RNA sequence: UUAAUUGCGAUAACGAACGAGACCUUAACCUACUAAAUAGGGUUGCUGGCACUUGCCGGUUGACUCUUCUUAGAGGGACUAU
């Protein structure tokens, strides 16, 4: 007996996007079809990470810089979901790049 | 661990960049030429794309089996939790940097520079692709420094299709005067390039209209009426 | 349920909320009333729809406007464009079409952004000097 | 005369009847008249505003900086000496201030006043670098009536500037009394002075 | 003969897109629902005080894109806009806020048609199907039978026909050169009507609903019967139209032309008049073209809307 | 500052040739005509197809011109 | 003629390639969509003060509801359009 109702919720990170959107897409679906109870994917700002370094490696010439980034979106989501078929949702439909974590909000 | 998103991001990067170096140093001789890393929640897998499988499999697959324990030594991964997985590249020709590996290959058994180019820009075109380009500076044959560029086809320069389609691969060769640059420019075909767009930006692609006659000009027309 | 609408204004980053209601002329900004915007030379600008139409337009209508960002100048206009385009979708909304098309026309006959929302943003500071088009010095010598 | 309830008490002056847009609810530009038959479109009292700042986009285009009401260019130029180059809201304070001292020193509201100091110091005439390298020589040239305006603006607030310096007089009221001297022909003002040497310049130099 | 000759009285403004589509509420004399290309539906009350005929009454935000076919309600009290945003919105006219979005096409809707009285909503679209859709905003019918985009799908008048049919007719047609007609109740295919050389982009049955007419950039007017199932007449514009509408009491028909407007008196088969204004300014090339028609339930009065964002009213005054 | 360089233009006269009769003196219909008929990657590219196949348009309307 | 070897064209030149553009990031516009206690808002509880007329200004992981504002995806939007 694991009727209790786990409130479970799921934090997505990526590096890019489309992986990210389709892996909750993926998610949704898995939910929906499971006739679950969601809030929505919210949206996070995206954090960009950026670093600005100087081209050259010896300081001469006009000074030129370059600033590099990603731009990481975390995007989590929450289900109030019982265990067994959510945890299995939870294990199944991830691609690479995409980071999945679950905190059982006990 | 309890670490910030953003820092394991980083250090995940940082990672890839680990194994990348690691396999361009070790495997170049049983030709290596990519590396991919994907996780599941239970094993990190990493999948190794490389031009000679059963080199890097090595003698009854022992060769695999040591390199999985020096990243479980070297990055303190506890025993199981990371494998690994030799794969034979899709084609030899379109990687950029499995052609620049060849070349600095058969640089070391001193082969001609100019014929050794021309049969690597030649197999690139066999291979389908639309462009190749190999540049070669140091000290060839002479002291003073020179730079010559053996390009076929045609490369696009400037703009973002120039990540979304050229790879690019650079190698330093040791031969007994010095160091000899050669970099590899490869200019994927749009058509067959998956994961991104399949044409160039400025590639129109008007589609022909199916023809019809016209003569049926009355042509008075009845159905049965239908529920 | 009461007749009210919400819009915002806005002036580089400044943000004007506003809400407006069937009320009885009550015109709060951050909950105060609206005489006290503490530019006080910028105080007739935030008067400054109102006195274009005469403050009977609204007499059975309560405007609160909640404002945050921007510096000061920019939180007062963005405080004038939230209550013009509350002025304009409720009337538009609620009232009928023409009411909507005179506070059209005294809106832009008057200071266009007073309707509408500046465009004027800035942009990115380039390396190698003090602002975005600007260069450090040179020696030559 | 009319005034309307509401929830908030709008002050008596503000509220009463005031469909008859005012500069600082105090000054009209009705009555305002241009002198010479050149400058008008070149000065927008015809625009009515409540308050001497309207940051509006007045400089993108070729000619719509002459739209700018005309206050609002003094008040502009009044920031100069590099360090005060923003602080609209102090030359705008400095601005009305000036037009009180105006609206002392000989009634006749303000604006027109300074409308006719406007007129009155603009350079007719000016000079060009023409001379080349040897004999360099000083051309006379006729001038633009929106340089006019713009080049009087100018040497009005820095005059005024000028007297303000180190100076326990303040930078209103020696505008005001710029103001003063130019609406008439008061070679005392330092803008008028500077005119007149510009313009015999150029005539000495036909 | 027939000395009936219509005059222009007023012109109606506000739109700031061409003015794309009208419609007349049948119970409602003055009321008049017109779309634009700025997306905003505007109802229109009709005042006999001066040179103005309608004055606007509500303007229907809620489009992000534009506004191509606008249908009334049978009361009076709806009305259904097909917008390019990808969507269908039902409006109430008096609130004035809209109830219903219809979604799911794929290319961007064109055409509303509403059910005979209430019950049912009739879309064409871009997406080569038509969407019979229900009042709250589900669709329960996807009509296909067009290889091209459908430009327009119109329902056909029920005047006697038989007393009670249990079964709506209309018609549809588009740039696949064939006006497909269709029946409703279950509501599935009928007889095809292929006429057209070059393709059609309006057809408007006749106020009985027996009679229809296509036409389209050949100038090939082909007007047909529709329980007959017979071509009844091919005219000819002579130039590309964009709108016909059937007069609702004469016999006549009339076609939104690219130079003006051509008033056709059916039973004679010929023109009698043509409608083009004065414009200031217009070198003769840039005549805006007439996109929107509408016949009162009169038949006297004639509510027109061309690309310079203007709905203009021809008075049917007889000239004795 | 705006000239339309040689693949919009040869892309539109390739559109004009195949489709006249299928093309309008508006730009919006013809939009989403080229949008359609032909594979753009980019909707800024698509949107200067369709401007210049509208102005081309309006020239044969004026009267048939060269090419 | 354009900012452009950018086009109109004229043409012992013809067709092609790079560069420019095209392209990508960002900034702006989306009362259209998708949603949101890690962002907000309305109503409504329970409370604090004042005016006492039911009005304001407040507080409050209470309840319900909403997404304009804040987010970020899908997209829409301009191409010199008229
Ligand atoms: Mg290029
Ligand atoms: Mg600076
Ligand atoms: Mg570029
Ligand atoms: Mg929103």
């Amino acid at each position: 007996q694991e009727v209790v109702i786990h409130k479970i919720r799921i934090n997505l990170t990526s590096t890019k996007v489309k992986q990210l959107e389709n892996v909750s897409a993926n998610i949704i679906k898995n939910a929906e079809t499971f006739k679950l109870v969601k809030k929505g994917p919210v949206r996070l700002p995206t954090k960009v990470l950026k670093i600005s370094t100087r081209k050259t490696p010896n300081g001469e010439g006009s000074k030129t810089w370059d600033t590099y980034e990603m731009r990481i979106h975390k995007r989590y989501i929450d289900l109030e979901a019982p265990a067994h078929i959510v945890k299995r949702i939870t294990q199944i439909t991830i691609e690479p790049g995409v980071d999945v974590e679950v905190i059982i909000a006990a | 661990a309890i670490i910030s998103k953003k820092r394991k991001l980083v250090a995940d990067g940082v990672f890839y960049a680990e194994l990348n170096e690691f396999f361009t140093r070790e495997l170049a001789e049983e030709g290596y030429s990519g590396v991919e890393v994907r996780v599941t929640p239970t094993k990190t897998e990493i999948i190794i794309r490389a031009t000679k499988v059963q080199d890097v499999v090595g003698e009854n697959g022992r060769r695999i089996n040591e390199l999985t324990l020096l990243i479980e030594k070297r990055f303190k991964y506890k025993r199981g939790t990371i494998a690994l997985y030799a794969e034979r590249v899709h084609d030899r020709g379109l990687s950029a940097v499995a052609q620049a590996e060849s070349m600095k290959f058969k640089l070391l058994n001193g082969l001609a520079i100019r014929r050794a180019a021309y049969g690597v820009v030649r197999y690139v075109m066999e291979s389908g692709a639309k462009g190749c380009e190999v540049v070669i500076s140091g000290k060839l044959r002479a002291a003073r420094a020179k730079s010559m560029k053996f390009a076929d086809g045609f490369l696009i320069h400037s703009g973002q299709p120039v990540n979304d389609f050229i790879e690019t691969a650079t190698r330093h060769v040791l031969l007994r005067q010095g160091v000899l640059g050669i970099k590899v420019k490869i200019m994927k075909d749009p058509s067959r390039n998956t994961s991104g767009p399949k044409a160039l930006p400025d590639a129109v692609t008007i589609i022909e209209p199916k023809e019809e006659e016209p003569v049926l000009e009355p042509s008075v027309k009845d159905y049965r009426p239908t529920e | 349920t009461v007749p009210s609408v919400q819009t915002f204004g806005k002036k580089k980053s400044a943000t004007a909320v506003a809400h407006v209601k069937a009320g009885k002329g009550l015109i709060k900004v951050n909950g105060s009333p609206i005489t006290l915007v503490q530019p006080e030379i910028l105080r007739f600008k935030v008067y400054e729809p109102l006195l274009l139409v005469g403050l009977d337009k609204f007499a059975n209508i309560d405007i609160r406007v909640k404002v945050t960002g921007g510096g000061h100048v920019s939180q007062v206009y963005a405080i004038r464009q939230a209550i013009a385009k509350g002025l304009v979708a409720y009337h538009q909304k609620f009232v009928d079409e023409q009411s909507k098309n005179e506070l059209k026309k005294a809106f832009t006959s008057y200071d266009r952004t007073l309707l509408i929302a500046d465009s004027r943003r800035p942009e990115p500071k380039k390396f190698g000097g003090r602002g975005a088009r600007s260069r450090f010095q040179k020696s030559y010598r | 005369f009319v005034p309307v309830e509401l929830a908030t008490t709008i002050p008596v002056e503000i509220q009463q009847a005031q469909q008859e847009i005012k500069l600082f609810n105090k000054w009209s530009f009705e009555d305002v008249e241009v002198k010479d038959a050149s400058l008008v479109d070149y000065i927008q009292i015809s625009k009515p505003i409540y308050v001497a700042h309207t940051a509006g986009r007045y400089a993108n285009k070729r000619f719509r900086k002459a739209q700018c009401p005309i206050v609002e260019r003094l008040t502009n130029s009044l920031m100069m000496n590099g360090r005060n180059n923003g602080k609209k809201l102090k030359a705008v304070r400095i601005v009305k201030h000036t037009l009180e001292i105006i609206n002392v020193l000989t009634d006749q509201n303000p604006l027109q006043v300074v409308v006719d100091a406007i007129i009155n110091s603009g350079p007719r005439e000016d000079t060009t670098r023409v001379g080349g390298g040897g004999a360099a020589r000083r051309q006379a040239v006729d001038v633009s009536p929106l340089r006019r305006v713009n080049q009087s603006i100018a040497l009005l607030t820095i005059g005024a500037r000028e007297a303000a310096f180190r100076n326990i007089k303040t930078i209103a009221e020696t505008l005001a009394e710029e103001l003063i001297n130019a609406a008439k022909g008061s070679s005392t003002s330092y803008a008028i002075k500077k005119k007149d040497e510009l313009e015999r310049v150029a005539k000495s130099n036909r | 003969s027939s000395n009936i000759m219509l005059v222009l009285r007023g012109t109606l403004e506000g739109h700031n897109g061409w003015v794309t589509s009208l419609s007349t509420s049948a119970a409602q004399p003055n009321l008049l629902v017109s779309g634009s290309r700025d997306k905003t539906l505007i109802s229109w009350r009709l005042t006999e005080n001066e040179q103005q005929f309608g004055v606007p009454v509500r303007s229907y935000k809620g489009h992000s894109h534009i506004v191509q076919d606008v249908v009334v309600s049978a009361d009076g009290n709806y009305a259904v806009s097909a917008s390019w945003d990808k969507t269908l919105r039902l409006w109430n006219l008096a609130t004035g806020n809209s109830e219903a979005r219809f979604v799911g096409h794929t290319g961007d809707v064109l055409s509303v048609a509403i059910d005979a009285n209430s019950s049912k909503i009739i879309s064409a679209s871009r997406d080569k199907t038509i969407r019979v859709w229900n009042t709250v905003g589900d669709c329960a019918y996807v009509l296909l039978g067009h290889t091209d985009w459908v430009t327009k799908v119109r329902v056909a008048p029920k005047n006697l026909e038989d007393v009670d049919d249990g079964r709506i007719t209309f018609v549809s047609a588009g740039m696949d050169k064939i006006v497909r007609s269709w029946s409703l109740n279950s509501y599935r295919i009928e007889a095809d009507f292929i006429g057209h050389n070059n393709y059609i982009n309006v057809v408007q049955p006749s106020p009985d609903g027996s009679l229809a007419a296509s036409a389209g950039k050949d100038g090939q007017i082909y007007v047909w019967n529709l329980k007959h199932k017979s071509a009844f007449m091919n005219f000819d514009a002579k130039d590309e139209v964009f709108a016909l509408a059937f007069s609702p009491s004469r016999f006549w028909l009339t076609a939104a032309t690219a130079s003006g407007i051509k008033i056709y008196d059916l039973e004679n088969e010929v023109l009698i008049d043509e409608l083009k204004p004065e414009f200031a300014g217009y070198t003769k090339a840039q005549d805006p073209h007439a996109v929107s028609l509408a016949w009162s339930a009169d038949g006297q009065t004639l509510f027109a809307g061309y690309t310079d964002n203007v709905i203009r009213v021809w008075q049917v005054m007889t000239a004795n | 500052g705006r000239v339309r360089t040689k693949t919009v233009k040869r892309a539109s006269k390739a559109l004009i040739e195949k489709y006249y009769p299928k093309l309008t003196m508006d730009f919006q219909t013809n939009k989403r005509l080229c949008d359609e008929i032909a594979t753009i990657q980019s909707k800024r590219l698509r949107n200067k197809i369709a401007g210049y196949t509208t102005h081309l348009m309006k020239r044969i309307q004026k009267g048939p011109v060269r090419g």
